[PDB]
């Protein structure tokens, strides 16, 4: 894309804003719910809430007008194929919102048919809990998936942040080793 | 019960098993923790479903868990009627047949 | 944590030593999480809990 | 056989697999049984399907077709002998006093301690006309998991017979096609099955886990 | 005489710790010294991929953030001549989803340091 | 023939051996009857009235659990007679009424007996609305068991069992009335070894361990069976931990091998493997300091330099290692380092002990048995303690002694409080003159009588001739003789070779037959035909320099009878491989050090001294990888393959080769060599390693430490008064290597005689003085 062969500054800067405010708007969800969960999000379509009012009422039917995948139920293991290739079918930028406790991590069916977790098969953007999520919980996951849209970098920006993210995630240790106050 | 920290044990149960009975705290602790154990044996149980007969096939070894419970859902079933109601009609004609069974794919898979 | 039908709340006790006491009794928890991707809401926690020291509160 | 049929066997006090933590109560042993055939006047309606199902079947036959009769909970359950299975649910669905039109499906249930009947498979049938409702009990070893399918007689053991194929691998012979219909075809192993653990993962926790509940202590 | 250079995904520095650990500078004497790529992120590691020159990605399956399954099928749909992929698995029915993932090889949690090598070995020769 | 009876229990007929109690027989019936002071194991003491059943004929209500059953008894439990179910009722209400509400907090809840038997026979709600006893709570009665006596039933089971089964009252009722309460007597803490049984042994939270305090609860337990790796008794067990750790190792149920009971060591030894000093990674040394190195890059330098090492190789195997990995040593030494030079002898040994397992032991398993000690008429015990030894089978032996009217007869230098409680007879015997007591023992018609048992030590390997002197006094007498070693995986490695003079199964070495038919079940050419070294033997040759290269696994350097020559050979070895679990005196000087599972972390089976195998499967699924795998891809990386992948491969091919059968090799036949003469100011020296001592595996529980007896250097009257010491003054026993200080004891032993703690802390004797049990040791006041 040649908006990031443009070169940093003030011109990719408010390339990146514009990008950002216009994305956060328009987020077509993908028309792929799941399990219970797809209930709470067509609730959050429903009139007493509304999508709507996000700019997001239009459930892409297809993956490739869809920007943005709430995945949006439990994902046996069966369907984890599917749900890639959903995924892959959707074209770039793409973001991944594991709405559910099943959807995040497999939630309360800890067994062989549920892949526990979307994050598995494809990127994960934001973990919404709830099982399921109410539409006040969908929506404000959506809005925090917002302000990370309208941050999102671009170009040679994208380049530096993901080697940033890189020496930052490197150090970290695994929430197995966070033993504070553990007998 | 409700209270401004918000919904929880209602203090009058919490002072009598925690203060007053001991009989109640042990019934508390068990009831809640392991649960009743069923007697052995082997129910076969239905309702009338908004999609039809959902029957619960339910057998227990005399423990504290169901050593199997089975749900007749049924989705599952109606699902099978979908060749009869599709064949020989339209594509379109099929998403209203499908429509009309309702399957919930929940009660389906299981 | 026992009654939790996801797992959803690990749970250790330490005693309540009398220079430094967190709960009556002789017992706290000194340990508490809930793996909020595992629990499901359903309130059997609370339900569980005698002290009613765990409660849900409105706020999602 | 006429005992009841015993499913596993518990030994020692609460309901306790491993060793005991407390010494001194691991030595009760109590049979798990359930109910064996009972006595004949069946309560309500039950007595009057098996007098019409013994009076269409002959006298040798039912002998060699019913292996049991359970009325458990004011639910009737005929422990059908295998091989016979599709001739009782010819008799019964066909029948005007019986008509069973309505097999709501097949559940398999597994009893790995259950020596020579390991796999069961329960057929709830509904008589719509006579508002009536029964179950079969057909028993099939571990070893030789094969059972009669009800296909021709109620084509709605389809999907069922699959089910429970795939979650038991009780091969219901002379099914059209009985191929997985939940697992992958790919899939090893058939998960409902006693022996085929939970596959769940540990819970993730700062600083700790929590096995999966198959893995830790349990006192059914 | 080319370093082999091996690329080794997980979000857990643990796993990589030990999969750097069963695997040394030279898998075998017989084979060539081995140098270690690791990376923390899955934009990282398909940027890695992107940049080619790799004879081998092991990816852990229960990455948190996009775990190594889904990775695998984005490498052996996004890169040309990619290289045999090598998937950790957390539990024994994954194996399923880790033949979806076209991953050469899987090697289940905790990873057997021996397993691990022998499978890098059949993957490399 | 048992004499059957029978009886109805409700309407039910059964038929059970006469003798037995009433609650034995509904427990084989099916039937639940409540119980609290009941125990299958104690003597009946019908005191808590729980088990109360209506019996025709009998106006009260009997206690089930203190009634023999009747030829033509007619028994209604609580099922089937409501003036049972009452009185069952009542007694749990009244056991509750002055119960604390302490459920939650509780470490026996969901695993209470008591919260158990009042949801199944019990009332729903209180009546009680009086004032509650109370007591200060958790006091402790020693360094490991707390004890709540509000919560406590006063079913005297603990009491029992210290009195009944270990013969360590230390606690008892105290007081009377409702203010009775378990207690020790005023400070003298609970000292029993099996103290932690009366926390397993009580029906509610009670006695707890302190240890395992308020860490989990059942639930979130993963619970499997194991089998203990401390001593040769091989108890069953069940491990419990939480998050990976190991909270505690409970009793499990073995009727042929230790029934319910345990020693603290088992119940408690398990923090060994997670004090902070595992080995996490294989090392390597480089420029003199030992630092991390790859899998891969271990195994090449390893390979490399146990070639460069051809057939100059010694193997130290030590007694850890389980049946499996014995085996796998055993088979890397023969094959892959094509040398006889294997021994699991990590302790004072001989040539001797060598010839005497060969012969006696290795192929014979499951020749004695605890249920035959059990009811030996005569049971002699030569260098060997089986409290401090073995406890299971000082409980067995002390079980016979109540129950079957066992006699115990100890060739010791004085009577230790195992003894004592075995109600045993001493043979005073000054360390060395052994063999002169066992012969003259030819004549003892006790060891005449059917069925009569000799129970051999390892320490009496120490006493040249010893080991000759049992078997030649075995055959004479025909008592069955048994040999009872230390740690758990010597019988393990002696029947899966290991020794220099063995093969798998007893196999002689010094036989060509043998040798070719374990050569055909390795598919190898031939095994090597050179006479071993054993431990001694090989730790002199490497400190002479003329050692190529060492394999030690599992070895503590200071348990071997000279440490100081240990060090030097590991040291003066060029090339040092060390399959180890932790930071030892041997990583500190190997060159190549490689992470080994601990037990809880591996499968595998171990022998215990009957010869019966005791399998358990990992409990903790880790990638840390056995003695067996490691040794095998070492040999992979050597080039041979070793065809040892898991501990099913090596079982399955132990299996395989079977034992010897063919010509057992000859008797030890050793002569009895002439002991040294004390001087002046000198004694023989006499020890024997105690349970709790300086042991490597009881690190991290310093609880259990606590409960360790206290060292004391023992003396005959005249020895510490010809020293010029008095009982409980500091005394001195000293040799070139070094001295130890312990406070002094009379105990009537054989005058020139100090008996010292093996190892216990501030003794260590072999580190210290350099010297074994019937040595000369300098004696000095102060
Ligand atoms: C090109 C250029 C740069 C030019 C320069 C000028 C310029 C900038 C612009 C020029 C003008 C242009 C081109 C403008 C761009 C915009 C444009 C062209 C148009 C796009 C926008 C558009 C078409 C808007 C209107 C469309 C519209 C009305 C959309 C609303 C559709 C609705 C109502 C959707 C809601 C549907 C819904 C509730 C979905 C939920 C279903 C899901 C996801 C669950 C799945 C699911 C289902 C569905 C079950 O049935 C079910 C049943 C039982 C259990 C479970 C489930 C279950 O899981
Ligand atoms: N190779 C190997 N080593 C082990 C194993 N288990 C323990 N060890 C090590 O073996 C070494 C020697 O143990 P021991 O000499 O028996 O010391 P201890 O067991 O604490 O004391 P005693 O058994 O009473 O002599 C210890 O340092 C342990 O780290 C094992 O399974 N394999
Ligand atoms: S998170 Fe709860 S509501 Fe959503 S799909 Fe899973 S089980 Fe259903
Ligand atoms: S609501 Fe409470 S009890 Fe229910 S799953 Fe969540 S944490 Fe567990
Ligand atoms: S001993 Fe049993 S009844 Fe008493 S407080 Fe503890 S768990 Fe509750
Ligand atoms: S402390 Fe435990 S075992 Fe001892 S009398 Fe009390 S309840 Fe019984
Ligand atoms: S007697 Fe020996 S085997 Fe038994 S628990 Fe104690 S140390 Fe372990
Ligand atoms: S158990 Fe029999 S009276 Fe106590």
């Amino acid at each position: 894309g040649l908006e990031e062969r443009l070169p940093g500054g003030i011109l990719l800067s408010t390339v990146e804003t514009v990008a950002g405010y216009v994305r956060k708007g328009s987020l077509w969800p993908a028309t792929f719910g799941l399990a219970c969960c797809a209930i709470e999000m067509m609730s959050t379509a429903g009139p007493r809430f509304d999508i709507a009012r996000f700019g997001m009422e239009r459930f892409s039917a297809t993956p490739r007008q869809a920007d943005l995948m709430i995945v949006a139920g439990r994902v046996s293991q069966k369907m984890a194929p599917v749900l890639r290739q959903i995924y892959d079918q959707m074209v770039e930028p793409k973001w991944v919102l594991a709405m559910g406790v099943c959807a995040s991590s497999g939630g309360m069916f800890n067994n062989y048919a549920v892949v526990q977790g979307v994050d598995h098969v494809v990127p994960v953007d934001i973990y919404l809990p709830g099982c399921p999520p109410r539409p006040e919980m969908l929506l404000h996951a959506i809005l925090k998936l917002h302000d990370k849209i309208q941050q999102m970098p671009l170009g040679v920006n994208r380049e530096e942040a993901i080697r940033e993210a890189e020496q930052a995630a490197l150090a970290v240790p695994p929430t197995i080793e966070l033993k504070g106050l553990l007998r | 019960k409700l209270g401004p920290d918000g919904l929880g044990n209602s203090p009058e149960h919490i002072a009598k098993i925690m203060g007053r009975s001991m009989e109640g705290l042990i019934h508390h602790f068990k009831l809640v923790t392991e649960g009743i154990r069923v007697p052995p044996g082997q129910v076969y149980v239905a309702v009338e479903s908004p999609r039809g007969e959902l029957g619960v096939h339910m057998v227990s070894d005399g423990g504290t868990r169901p050593y199997r419970v089975h749900y007749r859902d049924p989705s599952f079933t109606n699902l099978q009627a979908v060749a009869a109601t599709c064949e020989g009609g339209m594509v379109a004609d099929a998403i209203a047949a499908v429509a009309s069974i309702d399957p919930v794919m929940g009660g389906v898979d299981r | 944590a026992w009654a939790c039908p996801a797992d959803a709340i690990y749970v250790e006790g330490a005693d309540n030593t009398a220079d430094e006491r967190y709960s009556p009794g002789e017992r706290y928890g000194r340990v508490y999480q809930i793996n909020y991707l595992r629990c499901i809401g359903c309130g059997l926690c609370i339900e569980a809990c005698p002290t009613r020291a765990l409660t849900m509160t409105t706020e999602y | 056989g006429d005992e009841p049929e015993i499913i596993a066997v518990r030994r020692g006090m609460f309901g306790n697999r491993d060793t005991g933590d407390t010494s001194g109560y691991g030595r009760l042993v109590r049979p798990v049984a359930l109910p064996g055939s009972t006595p004949r006047p069946y309560g309500g309606y039950f007595d009057a399907v098996m007098d019409r199902l013994a009076e269409v079947l002959g006298e040798e036959r039912y002998a060699m077709s019913i292996e049991r009769v359970v009325v458990y909970r004011d639910q009737l359950t005929i422990e059908v002998s295998r091989v016979q299975l599709p001739a009782v649910a010819s008799v019964l669905r066909d029948d005007p006093d019986l008509r069973f039109e309505l097999c709501l499906g097949v559940s398999g249930v597994h009893y790995p301690e259950d020596t020579g009947r390991e796999l069961h498979a329960v057929y709830p049938l509904m008589s719509i006309t006579h508002n009536r409702r029964i179950q079969l009990e057909v028993a099939a070893p571990d070893a030789d998991p094969h059972i009669p399918s009800l296909y021709a007689v109620y084509p709605t053991t389809d999907w069922h017979e699959r089910e429970t194929y795939d979650f038991f691998g009780i091969i219901f012979d002379g099914h059209p096609s009985l191929t997985r219909i939940e697992m992958p075809d790919d899939w090893e192993g058939h998960p409902q099955r006693k022996d085929y653990p939970l596959g769940g993962i540990p819970v993730e926790y700062h600083g700790a886990q929590i096995p999966p509940p198959d893995q830790r202590r349990s006192y059914s | 005489s080319a370093p082999l250079r091996i690329l080794v995904y997980s979000d857990n520095p643990r796993t990589r710790e030990q999969v750097r650990l069963a695997l040394g500078k030279r898998i075998h004497p017989e084979l060539p010294e081995i140098e270690y790529v690791d990376v923390a992120t899955a934009p990282m590691a398909i940027s890695q991929m992107d940049a080619g020159g790799f004879d081998l990605a092991i990816l852990d399956g229960e990455a948190t953030p996009a775990g190594g399954m889904g990775v695998a099928k984005q490498v052996k749909d996004e890169i040309d001549d990619c290289p045999p992929i090598l998937v950790l698995t957390g539990r024994a029915d994954d194996a399923w989803l880790a033949k979806w993932s076209r991953a050469e090889a899987a090697v289940p949690h905790p990873i057997d340091p021996i397993r691990l090598s022998d499978a890098v070995v059949s993957l490399l020769r | 023939p048992v004499e059957m009876v029978s009886l109805t229990i409700d309407d039910h007929e059964i038929s059970v051996p006469k003798g037995t109690l009433l609650i034995r027989a509904a427990e084989l019936m099916g039937i639940q009857i409540p119980r609290f002071c009941d125990h299958p194991l104690l003597d009946p003491v019908g005191a808590c009235r729980q088990c109360l059943v209506e019996v025709e004929g009998q106006r009260k209500p009997m206690a089930s659990c203190t009634t023999t059953v009747m030829p033509d008894m007619v028994v209604r439990t609580q099922f089937t007679s409501e003036a049972a179910d009452k009185a069952q009722r009542g007694v749990m209400e009244l056991l509750l009424i002055n119960h604390p509400l302490d459920c939650p907090i509780c470490d026996k809840g969901g695993e209470c007996p008591l919260q158990n038997q009042a949801m199944s026979n019990g009332r729903p709600e209180t009546r009680f609305e009086d004032v509650k006893r109370t007591f200060p709570k958790p006091i402790s009665i020693s360094s490991q068991v707390l004890l709540d006596r509000e919560r406590c039933v006063l079913c005297a089971r603990c009491t029992r069992f210290s009195s009944q089964i270990a013969g360590d009252p230390f606690i008892d009722l105290m007081e009377r009335g409702a203010l009775q309460q378990v207690g020790i007597g005023q400070d003298k803490p609970f000292q029993s070894y099996f103290s932690g049984n009366t926390v397993q042994i009580c029906p509610v939270g009670a006695l707890t361990g302190t240890a395992y305090r308020f860490r989990a609860r059942p639930f979130d337990l993963v619970s499997s069976p194991s089998v203990c790796e401390h001593c040769a008794s091989g108890c069953a067990q069940r491990t419990d931990h939480r998050r990976g750790k190991v909270l505690r190792r409970l009793a499990g149920d073995e009727p042929e091998v230790n029934e319910e009971w345990n020693c603290d060591k088992g119940r408690w030894a398990f923090t060994y493997a997670t004090v902070g000093d595992r080995i996490t990674t294989p090392m390597l040394r480089d420029g003199g300091v030992l630092r991390p190195a790859s899998w891969s890059e271990a195994l090449t330098v390893a390979a490399a330099g146990l070639l460069t090492a051809a057939g100059s190789t010694g193997v130290l195997v030590g007694g850890r290692c389980t049946v499996e990995d014995a085996y796998a040593y055993a088979k890397f030494a023969r094959m892959v380092l094509n040398t006889n030079d294997v021994d699991f002898r990590a302790r004072p040994h001989s040539a001797e002990e060598a010839e005497f397992l060969a012969a006696h032991v290795a192929g014979q398993t499951m020749g004695l048995r605890y249920a035959e000690l059990e009811n030996a008429p005569t049971v002699l015990l030569a260098g060997f303690e089986p409290e401090e030894e073995s406890p299971i089978v000082f409980l067995r032996l002390r079980k016979g002694v109540r129950k079957n009217g066992v006699q115990v007869v100890a060739v010791a230098p004085w009577a230790s409080r195992g003894l004592t409680k075995l109600a045993g007879t001493v043979v005073p015997t000054v360390p060395g003159d052994e063999p002169a007591a066992l012969d003259g023992m030819h004549d003892d018609d006790r060891l005449r009588r059917p069925g009569a048992v000799i129970l051999v030590g390892e320490r009496l390997a120490t006493s040249p001739g010893a080991l000759s002197a049992a078997v030649r006094l075995a055959a004479a007498t025909g008592a069955r003789l048994a040999w009872i070693p230390r740690r758990a995986g010597e019988r393990g490695a002696i029947e899966a070779g290991a020794l220099p003079n063995l093969l798998p199964g007893g196999r002689p070495v010094d036989d060509a037959d043998a040798r070719a038919e374990v050569a055909r079940a390795w598919y190898i050419s031939a095994l090597p035909e050179a006479p071993g070294r054993d431990t001694a033997a090989i730790l002199s040759t490497a400190a002479s320099g003329h050692l190529a290269a060492l394999l030690v696994g599992g070895v503590e350097l200071g348990d071997l009878p000279d440490p100081e020559l240990a060090v030097a050979a590991v040291r003066t070895t060029p090339f040092v491989v060390s399959l180890e679990l932790r930071e030892s005196a041997v990583t500190e000087l190997a060159d190549v050090v490689f992470p080994v599972a601990p037990v809880v972390e591996k499968a595998g089976s171990f022998l215990n001294w009957e010869g019966r195998p005791r399998p358990f499967a990992p409990s903790l699924k880790t990638n840390a990888i056995p003695d067996l795998r490691v040794l095998h891809y070492l040999a992979d990386e050597i080039g041979v393959d070793l065809a040892l992948p898991t501990a099913e491969a090596a079982d399955a091919e132990l299996a395989q080769l079977g034992t010897w059968g063919g010509a057992r090799p000859p008797a030890p036949t050793a002569p009895p060599t002439a002991r040294p003469e004390a001087g002046s100011g000198q004694a023989v020296l006499a020890s024997w390693r105690m349970l709790l001592d300086a042991g490597r595996l009881q690190d991290g529980e310093p609880h259990l430490a606590g409960t360790a007896v206290r060292p004391v250097a023992r003396m005959s009257a005249a020895t510490a008064a010809g020293i010029g010491a008095s009982d409980g003054a500091p005394v001195t026993v000293s040799t070139e290597r070094g001295a130890v200080t312990l406070p002094l004891a009379v105990t009537d032993m054989p005058d020139g005689v100090v008996w010292l703690p093996m190892n216990s802390p501030g003794s260590a004797v072999h580190q210290r003085l350099g010297v074994t049990a019937g040595a000369v040791v300098s004696i000095g006041a102060g």
